[PDB]
């Protein structure tokens, strides 16, 4: 019974600060991968980012440019992110999910692709000029 | 009888994994088939080229044994003919193969509270393999376009992941221990009968 939750969504001209907050609920495995997918009406969808909470490594593509900052709060089993610099082709809606982990030879990986297990209500954000 | 070793593969504590499943060969022995078809433990047992009852009269050459473990919903999924996802890059079944699958519930010989899992199977690959074949490498896949220089992370991603299971999981995530038979025949004198 694993329920997620995203909130965050918020309006503004571009140069601003934006955070999102993905809260997860009745989660039965001790470790996992979390991720952010984004996907806006007219594109496809691809990942932007996606950290393991064994200790905190993260996954990203070449468009972070240093501006988006990940924390996990293990006490409150939230991820929260935040960004600035502001980008027009961001805009999009973002949907949190988490994924069991990979186990090899006493070596943790995680495997972070587009198929899913689970999946949550997302949260819109549209920044334009 | 003849001391068949079918006490071996079939119930044994410890089963590979289904991206490296064991593989076994059952031969020089006269058999009794009867008794292992009717066994209410097993989940379901259907399939083609031969009628259960018929198996003692018919003699083979060679018994091969395929035995892993996979998920609920992926033992009605797999079958001679047909293309998946499972199928294309794990275990391909030969339009001409005979023989068939046993698959068996042991949600209670093997599950955790909580963690990682043992077994591993892969969700990307280059291509189709040929029926009947077996990798061993682990490798990573260039997801992407632009070559990473073989380094984990982005556009390099790794194929192979674990499980998962859990108790409290549903029927379609339930752990099934699935043992593929294959009957062989060559140019050699039968080697396993009935009574
Ligand atoms: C192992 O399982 C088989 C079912 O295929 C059963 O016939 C046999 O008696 C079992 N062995 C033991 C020692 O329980």
């Amino acid at each position: 019974q694993v329920q997620l939750v995203e909130t965050g969504g918020g309006f503004v001209q571009p140069g601003g600060s934006l955070r999102l907050s993905c809260a997860a609920s009745g989660v039965t495995l001790d470790y996992y991968a979390i991720g952010w997918f984004r996907q806006a009406p007219g594109k496809e969808r691809e990942g932007v980012s996606c950290i393991g909470s064994s200790d905190g490594r993260t996954y990203y593509s070449d468009s972070v440019k240093g501006r988006f900052t990940i924390s996990r709060d293990n006490a409150k089993n939230t991820v929260y992110l935040q960004m600035n610099s502001l980008k027009p082709e961001d805009t999009a809606v973002y949907y949190c999910a988490l994924t069991v982990g990979t186990y090899y030879s006493g070596n943790y990986h995680y495997t972070c692709s587009d198929d899913m297990d689970y999946w949550g209500k997302g949260t819109q954000v549209t920044v334009s000029s | 009888t003849n001391l068949c070793p079918f006490g071996e593969v079939f119930n044994a504590t410890r089963f590979a994994s289904v991206y490296a499943w064991n593989r076994k060969r059952i031969s020089n022995c006269v058999a009794d088939y009867s008794v292992l078809y009717n066994s209410a433990s097993f989940s379901t047992f259907k399939c083609y080229g031969v009628s259960p009852t018929k198996l003692n009269d018919l003699c083979f050459t060679n018994v091969y044994a395929d035995s892993f473990v996979i998920r609920g919903d992926e033992v009605r999924q797999i079958a001679p003919g047909q293309t998946g996802k499972i199928a294309d890059y794990n275990y391909k079944l030969p339009d001409d193969f005979t023989g068939c699958v046993i698959a068996w519930n042991s949600n209670n010989l093997d599950s955790k509270v909580g963690g990682n899992y043992n077994y591993l199977y892969r969700l990307f690959r280059k291509s189709n393999l040929k029926p009947f074949e077996r990798d061993i490498s682990t490798e990573i896949y260039q997801a992407g376009s632009t070559p990473c220089n073989g380094v984990e992370g982005f556009n390099c991603y790794f194929p192979l992941q674990s499980y998962g299971f859990q108790p409290t999981n549903g029927v379609g995530y339930q752990p099934y221990r699935v043992v593929v038979l294959s009957f062989e025949l060559l140019h050699a004198p039968a080697t396993v009968c009935g009574p």
